[PDB]
């Protein structure tokens, strides 16, 4: 005994109860880019922190 | 004393060739007085970078 569905006869108007997930997709025209390289120590702000 | 205004160049009439002639017209961007103190506004490079 587990208590988890991992195997179960369904009928085959239930095969697509198992859509219930949200899922947020990035469209063709945008980029990722990953910046952490650019953590140096000689750089300055145009405007600086308080 | 160097400031940055939009002028134009004179552009006199010549109804008269001689008499023009005999007074040296001349134009010069040198200044007789600096400008009035509530007209001028000052930058400097902390201004400009924000």
């Amino acid at each position: 005994f587990i208590n988890k569905r991992i195997v179960e006869r369904v009928r085959v108007g239930q095969i697509l109860a198992v859509l219930n997930r949200r899922f947020v997709a990035y469209k063709g025209k945008m980029r990722i880019m990953d910046i952490t390289q650019s953590l140096k120590m000689g750089t300055k702000l145009a405007a600086p922190t308080v | 004393q160097v400031y940055m205004h939009r002028d134009m160049l004179p552009e006199p009439r010549l109804d008269d060739i001689e008499r023009f002639r005999q007074e040296g017209f001349y134009y010069t961007n040198m200044l007789e007085a600096p400008p009035e103190i509530d007209r001028v506004v000052q930058y400097t490079y902390e201004i400009a970078r924000l």
